[PDB]
């Protein structure tokens, strides 16, 4: 019963700014980090940005570093992507990740938990 | 050592950690916020308090 | 950047074993995941610890390596395994691999 | 000079209808709200019913809701408990009790000013 | 005894304005929020607006808020449904319904009680 | 909008034990309701609290659960049975689901 | 339903000083009262808000306490203090307590 | 048909005392928060107060803290705002604004709702 | 008088769902984490989840993770377990139990106050 | 304008219980914390209790834990100290305290507001 | 105190395109509002949420952004759409923008 | 899983002194509790840092250690200290020992 | 608990310069107040966060310092200024000074 | 978008404390450590204080450790440097300057991001 | 502590070629680093491990050297390179060099 479900995604132009949504459900959402990852249509999966349980650290890609911003409301158990200055290599499918890591595990772990994913176009 | 990274390894561990005082700081903020919302909740309930003073 | 490399197609007819590779470029010291994804689906994870099978994954799924040189093993090939499987270390930081796609024979 | 004297208690077979009453003098009967309390023979007390000083607002206790019904006539000072479906559970000392709650105190006060009590009999 | 009767049901053609009625009795109707439900032909059931008991909050639903307005009269029992503007979407069944709360619960409650429903429809 | 689903028809025969289910698109804790319909008549409450049972109703209705998980349980389907059940929340907002219906088997 | 409890009997001599205790299930907010029943006669109201005497209620009778435990004294006990003594709250219901007994030693 | 009305504007000289008001109709004035805002002469908008929609909590800026005080009396569905100590930095349009969060936003949401204003002179 | 108070124990036969209370008293219920802890008919004790002060995280054993969830209402001063697929093994009583750590020890205490406990037998 | 009001002391045997009431007016009671600070006769200023702007959290001293007890009710601006089971070392002034915190302070602030201070003896 | 920041005048002849800028000295999260003040009238809502617009408003007004950057673009200008716009934040206070004023070119 | 140790029976008789042990897979950082329980009754904290009293415990109850062996330590057994002691650490997770009864030589 | 320790008695003459100081046990992040007490009335607040004056309080009373180490300094002492003045920390509990008494010299 | 903000800076006689902050955007300030660099009037740069991204580990200068005390709040964004015993010598210009060393260099590295500099004068 | 020396001043004609030096007293294996600090501003970061350019650096700079001797040069020198030059090394500890002006010649 453990879910993730992405939403905001669509059609965008270049140069503009975008939010991307992930709600999570069955499990204690404030408990874990949270991921995002990226697969281009035709191509392998990126690994977009990383958060801390907390919020408190923020890792990015190098791809996006600058342009993006990873985000979290535990309240809500909702993870947040805001992506500004988009660009054509931006159009992917993105896919809202848990960091399965055991909570004593000191080196993080693999994506356990995956979302259905969403559709992002930046087309004019 | 001194001149050792400062900087927070990406690859460590992201997860809370069960072990920690699960209980509530004496020394927190006990004032309102002023930004919650101010506008009544629909399913607050709508029936009368038998309580209520029943004088005029 | 850690590279992670995978053979691009493999041919296994149902019932058989598949025998799937991954190098990568430094050491991941037991830090690599494995996944399958089927098309217009999510990848599902497999293989985490390079060798620890997930929660709702058949024995038929085996991991095994350490360091740089890893594989994954499918015994008695299904109709149902048959997709693109993914190769991903999380050590230094998150790579993936390319993929390999098992196919029908 | 304040009292409260009830009256049309009796003895009344299972299932029939007696309707008891409370003469009060001494105040304004209009601007207060009344109470019943029961109390069965060696037993406590209970409350049985409240009404609102206009006639507006009614509570009954679950033992007795549905069955009782609790009016007042403030033109002649008279308060009524209508009871219908007795039960020998019903058998028991009826007061009419007054609400000792302030003007402006918002949550209803003690039983200030009690009657002499009807004792109502349910036995075949 | 807990009765609820609609009435001011009909015909009426889209854009103009229409009264519903719900007469109570056999309760105390002044300390109960009550509620409207919709029903239309062949669909579930949809909640319309609520009331509180002494009339001072009112909530509707989206599809209904700004053309709809709920009132009471605790003097004679009675709920009222205001429907201005009438569309095609709103021929149904209306059930006046009571909110099925204890007293204490603080969360509100199911609809207890039930009307017997009345038909308002809305074509040309 | 908290969603809520039930599901579409089951056919029972009388005498038997019906199992209806609801889940509810967010958490609703313990705010849930059942009601039974007939066709030309307006609804009945059968269960609010997701677990209390009505005035007049038999014993043989039961519901149970808490959260997003919600289950009707009615034992030795009777020829009064027959008629539509509609599952209610009440946490977020009024929001009613389709309605299951029984059919004679 | 909150709950009022209050030991069942004292036995005190007149001139001592008789103290009776209440305690609530749930917290009652100073919106208790003390009453005073001698058989075959209607309760007397003695204390209310749980610190505030009547009008014709001597300085001998004292109560104290907020929220669950309250406190009855009576100081002096004279010859017509010798009755049945109920606890009672206003706070969510309009419940009693079994009642207390002063008897002679 | 959501409108609010402001009045009690006027010229007033600094060190009194002037009370406004603001009429709501069209909508469920009980279930909202309302605030006040300020625009000066040539100025921007200026926030002042807040209250609760039942009046239990209220907000007030740093610049007419103590000074002023808001109220509402949702009976007539009316709002005040008591300006007192008044002073030349006070002349300006006072707007009465309602808070267009949803019932369930968990953190208040935009002024929705303006009235027409009311100007407020403070000068001899 | 800290005290507490468990409820909704019973039989229930396997695979089904049953929900525990736990309500306390003689302290600030809304400072402190809570825990369960299980102890099956003639075997030790078995810790079972926890819950923050505020419900901000929970934490599962391995053998009720996924199956049963802890919740607060310290609104209420009441502490939930939502037992649901209920097997065999979980035949035992329950203990609500206080964690007993100092507000400053960051780091968790032991069990300081225990509940008088619920038995739940699964069985056919 | 902004005042704290005591009442309730004077002289109470040890053993016995006492209630100190503290009424505020000038400001938003409903959105503050409030402390109650002790000051024994030629001794300096103890710190006992704090509650919430609700009533949620409440913190004592160790002095005090178990014995002393502090509500509010923000219907008539009132803070409430219960003092059970006193001993001759209660004996002091008792003090009424707001906490003089930004809304956003994170920490919680000095105590801004003071009252004039209410005497316990507690002797024989 | 979060203080807000927007370009001060903004000459654009009807039918082409503006776009405003808003900045935040703290962190809003999509806590932004958008109003639109015509000389000698009330302010009005545009957009809510940084994105979301409000009731009656044309589609030509959008928002975006999120954190501390905000833009409001109109597309197709008008001539109603030749005012002060203002930004405001409602995350921490309620403060406003100094105002960005639109003037036929 | 830090799994804990303790000795199964020791029998003594009233007056004398008990000496109970614990010891952990691993390391436990003066995060040890003592518990007793008596049959039908729930367990009561005794020790808790390995070393610290609980509030209402009498000074014969005493408990050392830390890191991997703890003791607990009765001086002066009386007839209410024969029952089960437990013996859990709250470092890692919350795991408990099997317990030793202490029975009447 | 923090300890916080001051000067026991200090004489100024009218018109000179008071140096109160204020130590405390461990580190108080700029968590620390100062306050003003004539004998039968209440304490006033002057200083908090160690810098910061309250409302009425005029500028010849000026405080200093963070972590263990505060300083409360009055320019020019008026009259109306000899009193007893307190300090408290408020970052780990509610802790006060046992106060510095200023007199006439 | 990555700033760095000094204040906090002022005259102060030689003997007495001042307080200096850092307010970092734009980028994760909890994932990097932090240095102090300080410039007197007329002279080179001077390194001041190091703590690590958590606050783990702080390191001082030979001619400041002791005296000057260096603190960061993750939460805040803020980093924190304490003057104690000040000193005319110590008239110079702050400023904060980020680790820009790589997430895997395992030896630190130069200050990439500077901030605009605050002026510290120490003089009667 | 490792010195660190840099020349004094000297003076380059612009569009011509700027070569500055910097010399350790110990060894310092790529961990060198230069700034530009012009008047009234803040240093601003050019060259970090002795050849690596920062960022928002144009190609004209350029640094070399391992060890003890490395070297900053500045090709086709522009209008905006005019400014002090200080040397960090940041191996054993943060020091700096006393700087290199660079004056319109």
């Amino acid at each position: 019963q453990v879910q993730l479900v992405e939403s905001g995604g669509g059609v965008v132009q270049p140069g503009r700014s975008l939010r991307l949504s992930c709600a999570a459900s069955g499990f204690s959402f404030s408990t874990y980090g949270m991921h995002w990852v990226r697969q281009a249509p035709g191509k392998g999966l990126e690994w977009v940005a990383l958060i801390w349980h907390d919020g408190s650290k923020k890792f990015y890609s190098e791809s996006v570093r600058g342009r993006f911003t990873i985000s979290r409301d535990n309240s809500m158990d909702t993870l947040y992507l805001q992506m500004s200055s988009l660009r054509a290599e931006d159009t992917a499918v993105y896919y809202c990740a848990r960091d399965g890591a055991d909570y004593f595990d000191s080196t993080g772990g693999a994506f356990d938990i995956w979302g259905q994913g969403t559709m992002v176009i930046v087309s004019s | 050592n001194p001149n050792a990274n400062p900087n927070a390894n990406p690859n460590a561990n992201p997860n809370a950690n069960p072990n920690a005082n699960p209980n509530a700081n004496p020394n927190a903020n006990p004032n309102a916020n002023p930004n919650a919302n101010p506008n009544a909740n629909p399913n607050a309930n709508p029936n009368a308090n038998p309580n209520a003073n029943p004088n005029a | 950047i850690v590279m992670t490399q995978s053979p691009a197609t493999l041919s296994v007819s149902p019932g058989e074993r598949a025998t799937l590779s991954c190098r990568a470029s430094q050491s991941v010291s037991s830090n690599l995941a494995w996944y399958q994804q089927k098309p217009g689906q999510a990848p599902r994870l497999l293989i985490y610890g390079a060798s620890t099978r997930a929660t709702g994954i058949p024995a038929r799924f085996s991991g095994s390596g350490s360091g740089t040189e890893f594989t994954l093993t499918i015994s008695s090939l299904q109709s149902e395994d048959f997709a693109t499987y993914y190769c991903q270390q999380y050590k230094t930081w998150w790579t993936f691999g390319q993929g390999t796609k098992v196919e029908i024979k």
